[PDB]
């Protein structure tokens, strides 16, 4: 398991705006915001889950990216937890925004390449997953 | 524990405040408490009561307790166990 080993974050991410998380329910999900990639680039993480926590914490520190989160969701991301999506975008017990890889690891997609990571709602991810 | 009538309003306020402040040691634990909250309230909006309040709804802990209390009252469902106030004096 490569996602459970240490690695270094790389990549540019993409400029996103206001309702960046609203895009997480459409298309291939939202990209990692450029400012978050700027903060995590060249840092070493112990696992993908360690990277995932840093993403949400960096989100909590970014006034533009976190301003559309309500106070309860802001408390969550400040602890490095994924923010809850709207109920109608959850799937069973999957209630929070997810980080997934665009090109799968088995095909050469890199674990910590921030341009290969997308943010999805559980609902969008299951749709993508079912069409494979 | 088993249904919302097992909570006094104060215990339910402590539960909601726990959730709102993300007073847990893991995301797993917070997600479990949110699910438990949904199961207690029986509200069709589930976690949206906490994270995606309806425009003009009070999303403070006390706000959310109130919204639950009132929605249950209006839909003919059971409410909170009465609390037993501690009195320091006769």
């Amino acid at each position: 398991s490569k996602r459970n080993k240490p690695g270094k974050a790389t990549g540019k991410g993409k400029p996103v705006g206001d309702k960046w998380l609203d895009d997480a329910g459409k298309d291939s999900g939202a990209p990692i915001p450029d400012r978050i990639a700027d903060k995590l680039r060249d840092k070493e993480f112990k696992s993908f889950d360690d990277f995932r926590k840093a993403v949400w914490e960096e989100v909590s520190k970014d006034p533009e990216l976190s301003k559309n989160l309500n106070p309860s969701n802001k408390s969550s991301v400040s602890k490095g937890y994924s923010p809850f999506t709207p109920k109608n975008q959850q799937v069973g017990g999957r209630a929070v925004y997810e980080l997934h890889h665009d090109k799968p690891i088995s095909q050469g997609g890199e674990v910590y390449d921030m341009d290969n990571i997308r943010v999805t709602t559980p609902k969008r991810h299951i749709d993508i997953h079912r069409g494979k | 524990k088993h249904s919302i009538s097992d909570y006094t309003e104060a215990e339910f306020l402590q539960l909601v405040t726990t959730i709102c402040n993300a007073d847990t040691s893991s995301e797993e634990e917070l997600v479990k408490l949110v699910t438990h909250f949904e199961e207690m309230t029986e509200h069709p909006s589930g976690s949206d009561l906490i994270y995606y309040p309806k425009e003009g709804d009070d999303d403070s802990p006390s706000g959310i307790v109130n919204t639950v209390k009132q929605w249950r009252a209006a839909n003919g469902k059971s409410g909170f166990k009465q609390g037993l106030e501690h009195h320091h004096h006769h």
